[PDB]
RNA sequence: GUACGUGAAAUUGCUGAAAGGGAAGCAUUGGAAAUCAGUCUUACGUAGGUCAGCAUCAGUUUUCGGGGGCGGAAAAAGAAUAAGGGAAGGUGGCUGUUUAUAGCCCUUGUUGUAAUACGUCCACUGGGGACUGAGGACUGCGGCUUGCCAAGGAUGCUGACAUAAUGGU
RNA sequence: UCUAGUGGGCCAUUUUUGGUAAGCAGAACUGGCGAUGCGGGAUGAACCGAACGUGAGGUUAAGGUGCCGGAAUGUACGCUCAUCAGACACCAGAAAAGGUGUUAGUUCGAACUAGCCCUGAAAAUGGAUGGCGCUUAAGCGUACUACCCAUACCUCACCGUCUGGGUUAAGAAGCUCAGACGAGUAGGCAGGCGUGGAGGUUUGUGACGAAGCCUUGGGCGUGAGCCUGGGUCGAACAGCCUCUAGUG
């Protein structure tokens, strides 16, 4: 089963575009005369269920893998088993030295690296 | 193993037959009909045929704007839904019950294809208050058998004719969901069949509109 | 069980499943066909031609 | 040089749409001599295109197509809906589509 | 596009077919059935002309089952010169002295065999036959 | 039917409403239209009421700069680019690229006269009008309302006229001597059973 | 599409009327329902019969015997207007009786602005002799009758290249 | 670099790009331009990336065509052919008349179990186009003759490209 | 059983009272708006149609198909000529009485009778059948087809909720099957995301760069958010289970 995105375009906050103390980041609009909240033509759309994408296919990169976030070498060898389920994402506080070593653990295990580069 | 093929190739003849035995009885009770009235027509008398027992309504509707008493009704013919159609044993409790939705529902006499291709292609049961469509005649039998109601055909001999078991026939069938008539309706929906509408008692009508909708 | 629904109508071999009967069934059979006996009175057509 | 074009000439009328909201999944599309839904009949399911000029040389190219097909006709007046696999651009209302011969029945 | 050849047999899926290569030079080839337009122009006698060697094996190409193609020298490569077997040059040659003497003796035809089908201005497919 | 590249259009005996409402659908198809004789055009109804009408459409003007308001075209062909920008989304990118293609010209001009000009048969007068009701002519109309050129057009028109007379007879000379010719081939009553 | 039904109905036999009289209409109606809705509206107005205490015991749709025959047929009606005290009488020719009432209606309609509901037919008689007919009809009825052919305006075909000949 | 850890936003200058006919911002769909990841390469004839074409099917649906049963005034007509009747918007003939050197209207017989139109039905049939392919060993209900099957949801035969081609920003 | 919000309403149908009348005041029955998007009536809170999870296909409602504008410059029969015609319900307004205008009727040429047109008809920025325009209409009355399209209907996919049926061979708090359904202010409840501090835990990350910050890079989630590449930076910080609060 391939990857099918319902939607690929984030929901941005209304009136973000125009106030910068107002961040994308969605808020429900509670206000009694809102455009948005009452979902008139040309307005933005607001986060719904319905939007909810397939369960299998859900928190799959289009590689169908999950990027399972990691930060030693033991938490390589967690995917020791599940190297075509999830996928090896080495953490941004990990330094040089144990980030050679990840990837020459996941490299072994055959755990794809999603930021081996 | 063959002792149960055995078994139910016997079930599925004493089907065969039965099914063999109503068309047989709907072409007999066709050619009588033709028969008394040519019968009237060369005795210069007149031959009143049998008034219509079987109804079938369909809701025209949506489900804005509707008084209490016309939206109880409906709930009644379990007409939920606009495009609904049901099977209704006609009396005198149901005329009047029709009276009052007349103008929000619309109904006729269904003919054999128009109850066929219902119960074929729209044909879902309430098997345990779930809509299971009757795609085999197991479900029938699990819930109609004890009225000896075992296959669509059974199904369909009963609605058509209004058997002893109607009741229980019509109300194990799910309100049919048809679609919206291929071709339109008249200009104006929501006038009577009379005036030029499309509600209201529309007698031998319902047919095409079935078929419209199928 | 019964993953998709398919017409009876356009699929024979459902129909043959749900009704062990159209196999045999013999839609068309020649019915009136013997002297076409027209059977409507002269009373008849004198009232249908009234007025 | 008339001894080519085994295409028939047509043109991006507009999308397919109501008074106000538009459907740009689906176009409408006027092919020459087309002018009955009848005569509509025949060219459905042909394979229609646009084709444009760009300044990049994709694959050593000047010239990209976007392929679709006839679907269904739309009116009385043998005009055509059309699904194409990208949308038509909205600035091509007016503009030329080949309609090709095949997949052919004749 | 737009020429004219002879159907010599039904394959699978497609027909077998080969405008006669002295005429209009379109060699034996498979044609997908939604591609051609047939004509009713006066048919030719194909039944003297051998046509269960023209198979799907027959037109199979060779196998890859990789990657890795393309060069200059690649191009070089196939081209009439190379890769066309002896054998499908004797088989277009054979079929050609099978199927000419038809088409030399109804009028017309070998010359329409040889033109190119066009559409021109004010023509309508749809209401034109073939 | 089929789109021409430029289609002139000799706009006599054409209803300005009628012809500019196929002209508007052709430019917003993507075809190029040049409308010749504007000052031919015709407008149902009979003189004085129309005079009416665009005596009412000048009285429409800013209080403030009437250099601002509403701009009012005496010429035949400027009244015909009116009724088709009224039937363009003018306003819109697209119509507004509808009326650059769009060239509507009194008389036949140089470039135009030596060309082709269809007619159309939705807009004709004749066609169009029950017969014994009044019309109007836009160049007189818009002679009278203060388009000041309606004399040179005319003059030049015969100028033409006589012209395009020499050119018809030279050509009606050489189909003279080429349909003669055509009936000496015998040919020609070879191929009577192919209805040519 | 209109058409001529016969309409043969009596009210249920009860104690007082053992043996109701059977009254038949001959009335024009798109179908068999409105037809016998006609029936009814008239049979309600004169001789006290509803639709339930009533029953349509014959049901008969009336083609023309002579459908190739050009006839006149001389129709009075009841027409309720804005002041609703008029009857007509008027008289079309053609070659059957549905015709000419479809064209009374549109006629009716056309020139007076009434409507189905409004008009009611009293009566639809062929006139035979040229003597007992309307001016317009009768000179319809002129042996020498000859006249050209009206106005008719004449694929899409947009842009005619030569101007029509009209004629 | 003391105007000193880190150094955000508002706001500002420079550079690059872009846009602009009395606001701008946004949403939707695609184009263009820039930018970019996945996938692949392999693994074991076998299976495998992306995108297309066609066939055979299934679901849904639209649009044309043919054949047949049945119903009505067992259509009305009409044609052809025998009686009688009447006449004209009066033909040949001589304004007036009664098929003649044109014919028509009405009734009946006949050809007739006439045809067609309309209505209705066929578990009768031929095409064309569109969208969808959910599920994932086996079971089930059926047809065929145990195998097969269009029967409890798409497979088969190929080609091009393996590319920024698809896809994303 | 406990408790929230509410205790200014408004409009329409029909009936009706006060009033000269009122976009006025007051009630009755129902439906609505408030709390409600969508299709349509150019535009509008209550009019018409239809009530809304994310989508694909098909088909309709109301209303429309000259052009703007998707869709017949369709069919049939008439009426109308207007010296500032008419053009679709609510609705954004005009009457008596006439008019050698005209088209049809009724009854004994005369009168009447109707339908359309004109007159009666009359303001102040220039402008409104929505505009352009339209006259055997693109006006009006009737009839009949085809066509266009809503978030409504139908089939299907997916999300969630609820309901029902299985599962001792399956973080049973799991797995699995089926059906119906999905608008929402005030308000109630539930499950989640984020922040500071505390206990436990993870052989947890870190000067080979923690935290923070910048980013026309990538990835995940319906979303709150989360992760990551590159840049800057220089000393600490995090996952999970629970505790807590000056927590968005």
């Amino acid at each position: 089963v391939n990857i099918i995105k319902k939607r690929t375009k984030p929901f941005k906050r209304h009136q973000s575009d125009r106030f910068k103390r107002v961040g994308e980041s969605w808020r429900k609009p509670r206000g009694i005369d809102s455009c948005v909240r009452r979902r008139f033509r040309g307005t933005i759309s607001m986060p719904k269920i319905g939007y909810g994408n397939n369960k299998k296919t859900r928190y799959c990169m289009p590689n169908g893998l999950k990027a399972f976030l990691v930060r030693n070498v033991s938490d390589v060898e967690l995917l020791l088993m599940h190297n075509k389920t999830y996928a090896a994402e080495i953490a941004g506080n990990v330094s040089a030295r144990k980030r050679v070593e990840i990837v020459e653990k996941a490299r072994a295990l055959g755990v794809k690296v999603t930021n081996a580069g | 193993a063959a002792e149960k093929k055995s078994a139910r190739q016997k079930k599925r003849e004493l089907i065969a037959k039965r099914a063999e035995a109503y068309e047989a009885e709907y072409r007999a009770a066709e050619r009588e009909q033709i028969e008394l009235a040519r019968k009237a027509r060369a005795e210069g008398n007149y031959f009143v045929p049998h008034e219509p027992k079987l109804i079938f309504v369909v809701r025209i509707r949506g489900i804005n704007n509707i008084p209490p008493k016309a939206r109880k009704i409906m709930q009644l013919l379990r007409l939920l839904q606009i495009n609904n159609g049901i099977f209704v044993k006609f009396n005198k409790a149901i005329k009047e019950m029709l009276q009052v939705v007349e103008p929000y529902v619309t109904y006729g006499i269904p003919n054999h294809k128009t109850v066929r291709e219902l119960i074929y292609k729209r044909g879902f049961g309430k098997v345990n208050k779930q809509r299971i469509p009757l795609s085999d005649n197991a479900i029938i039998e699990a819930a109609l058998g004890k009225y000896s109601i075992l296959s669509v055909e059974d199904l369909i001999h009963e609605i058509y004719t209004v058997g002893p078991n109607f009741k229980q026939a019509a109300n194990f069938l799910w309100p049919f969901k048809l679609s919206s008539p291929l071709g339109g309706w008249r200009e104006r929906k929501f006038k009577h069949f009379i005036e030029g509408g499309d509600a209201g008692k529309r007698d031998e009508h319902i047919n095409g509109l079935v078929q419209k909708m199928l | 069980a019964h993953v998709q629904k398919k017409n009876p109508l356009k699929n024979k071999a459902v129909l043959s499943r749900l009704n062990p009967y159209a196999k045999a069934y013999k839609a068309n059979v020649k019915i009136n066909s013997e002297k076409t006996p027209k059977a409507a009175g002269e009373k008849f057509l004198s009232v249908l031609h009234e007025n | 040089a008339q001894g080519h074009r085994l295409y028939v000439k047509a043109k991006h009328l507009s999308f397919q749409r109501s008074k106000h909201v538009i459907h740009p999944g689906t176009s409408i599309v006027k092919i020459e001599g087309c002018d009955s839904k009848e005569e509509a009949q025949f060219y459905l399911g042909k394979r229609v295109c646009y084709v444009y000029k760009s300044s990049k040389a994709v694959r050593g190219s000047k010239i990209r197509v976007i392929w679709g097909t006839i679907a269904r006709p739309h009116g009385n007046s043998g005009a055509v809906r059309a699904r194409f696999v990208h949308n038509l651009p909205a600035k091509t209302f007016g503009s030329s589509l080949r309609v090709m011969l095949y997949p052919s029945n004749i | 596009r737009g020429k004219r050849v002879v159907v010599l047999s039904q394959l699978e899926d497609t027909l077998v077919v080969t405008g006669p290569y002295k005429v209009n030079g379109v060699p034996i080839r498979r044609v997908n059935h939604r591609y051609v337009i047939a004509t009713s122009a006066p048919k030719i006698d194909v039944s003297g002309v051998s046509v269960e060697k023209f198979t799907k094996a027959y037109f199979a190409k060779q196998k890859r089952s990789g990657p890795v193609k393309k060069d200059e020298a690649f191009f070089a490569e196939n081209a009439p010169k190379n890769a066309l077997p002896a054998e499908r040059i004797a088989d277009q040659k054979a079929v050609d002295a099978k199927l000419l003497p038809a088409i030399k003796a109804i009028p017309n035809m070998k010359e329409y065999l040889a033109a190119s089908f066009a559409l021109s201005n004010g023509d309508r497919p749809h209401l034109m036959k073939f | 039917s089929e789109f021409q590249k430029v289609v002139v259009i000799d706009a006599k005996g054409h209803l300005l409403g009628r012809l500019a409402s196929v002209v508007a659908k052709q430019l917003l198809g993507g075809q190029k239209v040049v409308v010749v004789r504007c000052e031919e055009l015709n407008i149902s109804g009979h003189f004085f009421r129309n005079k009416l009408k665009y005596l009412a459409y000048l009285r429409k003007a800013c209080r403030y700069n009437p250099s601002r308001g509403a701009f009012h075209f005496r010429a035949p062909s400027r009244i015909f680019q009116k009724a088709v920008r009224g039937m363009l989304p003018h306003k819109t990118a697209r119509g507004q690229a509808a009326l650059e293609h769009l060239q509507a010209v009194e008389g036949i001009p140089p470039p135009f006269d030596k060309q082709k000009r269809v007619v159309v048969p939705a807009a004709l007068r004749v066609l169009r009008l029950k017969p014994g009701r009044k019309y109007c002519t836009v160049g007189r109309l818009s002679s009278e309302v203060g388009w000041k050129y309606n004399d040179i057009v005319a003059k030049l028109e015969e100028r033409r006229k006589v012209k395009s007379a020499a050119f018809y007879q030279a050509k009606l000379a050489k189909q003279k001597k080429i349909a003669s010719a055509k009936e000496a081939s015998p040919v020609n009553q070879k191929l009577s059973q192919f209805g040519y | 599409a209109l058409k001529e039904y016969q309409v043969v109905g009596r009210k249920v036999p009860t104690e007082h009327e053992p043996v109701p009289k059977l009254f038949r209409m001959r009335l024009f109606a798109p179908n068999e329902s409105v037809a016998k809705s006609r029936y009814w509206y008239f049979l309600k107005m004169i001789n006290k019969v509803k639709k339930a205490t009533g029953e349509i015991v014959a049901i008969n749709e009336i083609s023309e015997p002579k459908p190739l025959k050009a006839k006149v047929f001389g129709i009075w009606i009841r027409y309720d207007s804005r002041s609703g005290t008029h009857n007509m009488y008027k008289e079309f020719r053609d070659t059957t009786r549905v015709g000419a009432v479809e064209a009374m209606y549109a006629d009716m309609a056309a020139r007076h602005r009434a409507r189905f509901r409004s008009i009611r037919i009293l009566k639809v008689v062929e006139v035979e002799k040229k003597e007992d007919v309307r001016n317009y009809v009768k000179q319809l009825l002129n042996p020498h009758l000859k006249f050209p052919l009206p106005h008719r305006r004449t694929g899409k075909k947009v842009f005619a290249p030569h101007r029509p000949s009209t004629f």
